[PDB]
């Protein structure tokens, strides 16, 4: 009522804080609304889209060239052919896609990950191929005998055109993990074809994932 | 969760530029006009085009200051046009005195002043990218005078700030990686550039 | 089929109404891409394009149809995507030319695929309702369009709603004595239309 | 109650605004109001 | 709609008129008076000609400044004075001390002064046209003094702003096509323009 | 009883620290960092180690005052900044204009700011002992400015005070009976000094 006294925070500016304000154009009436097809409310929905990953961020690479990965048939049966680390939100390959530019406007994540291979090859080519992933907080395998001990999977491209695999959960902020690549039986080709095919990576998120805080990012434009 | 949301992503305050009117010196004038926009800055663009179609509604606040951090108590006028009007064009022009210029009174040591505008516009949304075939989505003006007769010889820097409220975006798209260049085109550089670091060998690491 | 439907709505409001095959292209070792835009696509052709130019407005939606002929002894893969609002930017006058942003039936050719020739990292663009084409697996993609558009009922002359894309990311590689040419294909047919 | 704190936007005069002002002419009564014929309430029936 | 509304017409704040209290140079006095009136101005002259008959309430605003846009803490007055009854004639008349004026007081560094009129009229309406044989439909007066004992040597410049509620209009009549001339009275120049702009043919167009 | 409880033992207000931004002679900078703490005095220290585990909230005040009790109407800008985040590095660096660093405007003559910060940690609770393998609960940092083109040559003096709400303690351990001597860490002199006064005899009193 009117016997009021006025306390500490009057006459300050919050730019962080919401109230009310009155209109300047009173009795003006908006365009009605229509039905736009599409419409995207969760900003949270947009990491479940699955974009392609860039393994082939090496120097005298560039174009559309830096985005498969080249598989021969003269290579031997034990050796590494590709590796890359899991970190979305720090420098590397997963900064070609929408789960590592939208975990850059927040600090804090946590949850699963998912990432699909694909081969593009001839339609009489046949091989096999061993896929695995290293925990956080280990070493690299050197050999496809100590590769085959953890979580793996076996690909055979002659039978299967894709394959997938999850990775069970991590959680980092602001040492996080290892995917290799190994061969297992070599390439084999018949007389009167090429010699050569390539990958694609498809990196994506999973139903469990979420962000805790707000900054601005740094990748300007 | 809440955090993860359209309406968390675009619901703060912000600076959108910063306008002063000098009445000393070379030039000794009582107005600025300053055309409102919603993209003066890079990094406001880069998260605006995140989307195609919006539709949302504007709050402004105004902060007013002297040279060195003063407040004396000089009177102040801010006035807003729609668009498709004349704007003033000298300190003490006709324009300064319509009944369809909402205008506002402030003295410069006071609260500051704060106001809101509705939606402005002929479509159902406003569009960053229009295929078809100085702001595209014009929205207004703002006249900013001090009521004198004379000249002070006093320069005063005003500051601006928006909030929007009631967002709705429709269509999502990739965003920029390319540096820009020009406003209002997306023209881009000839020297394009690699989005991901790069690295000595596709079978080392760190 | 493996029919998509692009944000899951149809449209939903004998002589215009019928399947229109365009010109063939030819797929190579060295190629870059092709795009078409597809309000005018057939400005110039048919019925369609007679009662589009007289009328004021319009309003349709589309169905698409991408299709390949190969052996089993060539190696390839494609993407092909349809983007709302697809505006078309100049590398360093500020201004392209007619050619680039209204390109007849046949299409313009992709210049800088790679930015999809707007400054886009075409690692993302799969957002957009695509289908993939690979020369082992199958040879067809079909995609419904229904018509977005911020106000009704926009002119037909003036405007472009959406554009079709093609892009070969895998390049394509044989071995001697096989064609060194796969054709491409591509048809349209009109669906709840309006004037 | 007492326990307040102002907000920004005190202090201001907005042309386009409608709030309350006291009477200056407290107890004055006005003539009563009769039936003039013609009225109109709509401008835009003045354009049929 | 809304929007196109007698009621919505006319309900809108502006300027009605400027007010100087000069104390200074030739001229030493401390008082001035402002005889009210509604068609001070000509667009207001032809928003309101619209109609013969009317009825409404009127809300009045005071801003008040020095030449510089400076607000010192100078005490004023600010009086009205109904019709028929003598108006003040010096600073310091006997007619500044009445209870039958309303007087209000307020300082020169606050808040702008704002206060209500009934509707004053002996008849059932306001009429702008009169067929039957210095405002023709008498308000009132509003006297302002600076409550001081000698000269103060600063001069006041005074802005009012005035407002309408409650309109009621009956009979309407074509608008107003030749150019203004006399207050009061409908007197127009010898030499009639055309209402349209001219063409080249009646068979012609752009 | 209730002044025998853990939520009036804490329930105070105090000061934590008195920060100074100098703009005056061999210094002339118009910005100053402030690392926020919770056991910047010794008193505070022995008061909030009688547990290991804690859970509050917080509200800060700042009283701001030149060097001689004097309060102009300069104005001046308060920011913070959360954990893990760049701070300004310069009087108008670009850190100064950010949407997300929360930043409040007020004058140095108006009633002293009040603002609140909520419990930023991600565990379960503050610890002020870690047996595992520059305040170690890191909680964010204050930015001052006062808003102004060039240099002032005036310098401003500032306190803070902390409140804290909604206190919550788990496991208590013996208080400190030797001296200080570092931060972050328990490292005691090599004078081992006797808890309790000494007497002459074991059966002798006054």
């Amino acid at each position: 009522g009117f016997p009021t006294e006025l306390k500490p925070g009057t006459n300050q500016f919050l730019t962080t804080d919401d109230g009310t304000s009155p209109p300047i154009l009173p009795g003006f009436e908006p365009t009605p609304l229509i039905h736009i097809p599409g419409e995207f409310t969760s900003l949270l929905d947009l990491c479940q889209i699955e974009t392609i990953l860039e393994v082939n961020n090496t120097t005298s690479t560039t174009g559309v060239s830096r985005l498969l990965i080249p598989v021969r048939a003269q290579n031997n049966v034990d050796q590494l052919c590709a590796s890359f680390q899991v970190d979305p939100g720090r420098n590397g390959p997963w900064q070609s896609t929408m789960v590592g530019q939208i975990c850059r406007y927040y600090t804090q994540w946590s949850g699963s990950l998912k990432v699909t291979f694909m081969f593009t090859g001839s339609f009489m080519a046949t091989g096999k191929m061993l896929i695995a992933y290293t925990p956080p907080g280990s070493a690299q395998p050197a050999t496809r005998e100590a590769a085959m001990l953890g979580t793996h999977i076996v690909w055979d491209f002659g039978l299967q055109s894709s394959v997938t695999l999850v990775i069970p959960w991590i959680s980092n902020t602001h040492a996080t993990g290892i995917v290799t690549i190994w061969y297992q039986t070599n390439f084999v080709v018949p007389p009167d074809t090429p010699t050569e095919a390539n990958i694609i990576a498809l990196g994506a998120a999973q139903k469990n994932f979420t962000l805790k805080l707000c900054k601005d990012t740094d990748e300007i434009q | 969760v809440n955090e993860a949301s359209v309406e968390h992503f675009y619901s703060r305050a912000g600076l959108v530029g910063v306008v002063e009117v000098k009445d000393s010196g070379t030039s000794l004038d009582g107005y600025t006009v300053w055309p409102i926009d919603v993209m003066g800055f890079v990094q406001q663009r880069r998260k605006l085009e995140l989307s195609t179609y919006m539709r949302f509604d504007a709050e402004f606040t105004f902060v007013s200051n002297l040279n060195d951090s003063t407040t004396p108590g000089m009177l102040l006028q801010y006035m807003y046009v729609p668009p498709g009007a004349p704007k003033p064009d000298s300190r003490k022009s006709y324009q300064w005195q319509t009944a369809t210029n909402p205008s506002v009174f402030a003295k410069l040591s006071d609260p500051p002043p704060q106001v809101s505008v509705p939606f402005m516009s002929p479509a159902t949304a406003y569009q960053w990218f229009y295929d078809g075939y100085c702001p595209n989505n014009m929205m207004g003006h703002f006249a900013i005078r001090t009521v004198s007769e004379s000249t002070t010889g006093k320069n005063v820097h005003v500051r601006v700030y928006m909030r929007i409220k009631h967002v709705r975006a429709w269509v999502p798209r990739p965003l920029r990686s390319q540096a820009y260049m020009v406003k209002n085109y997306p023209t881009y550089s000839q020297t394009i550039t690699n989005t991901a670091t790069d690295r000595a060998s596709i079978t080392t690491t760190d | 089929a493996n029919i998509v439907l692009s944000y899951g709505e149809w449209p939903e409001y004998v002589s215009v109404n019928r399947f229109y095959t365009l010109s063939t292209k030819s797929w190579k070792t060295e190629s870059t891409g092709w795009y078409w835009k597809f309000p005018d696509v057939l400005n110039d052709t048919g019925v369609f394009g007679q009662n589009a130019q007289f009328h004021y407005l319009y309003r349709s939606g589309f169905c698409m149809h991408v299709q390949c002929n190969a052996s089993k002894f060539h190696q390839g893969a494609l993407l092909v995507a349809a983007i709302p609002e697809f505006v078309v930017a100049a590398s360093s006058g500020l201004y392209p030319d007619f050619a680039h942003t209204n390109p007849g039936k046949n299409g313009q050719e992709f210049r800088d695929p790679y930015v999809l020739d707007a400054g886009i990292p075409l690692s993302q663009a799969l957002v957009f309702p695509h289908q993939w084409i690979n020369l082992r697996t199958n040879n067809c993609a079909t995609i419904i369009m229904p018509y977005v558009n911020a106000l009704p009922f926009d002119s037909a002359l003036n405007h472009s709603n959406f554009g079709l894309v093609v892009i070969p990311i895998s390049p394509l590689k044989y071995c001697n004595g096989a064609t060194t040419e796969v054709p491409i294909t591509l048809t349209i047919a009109p669906l709840n239309s309006e004037f």
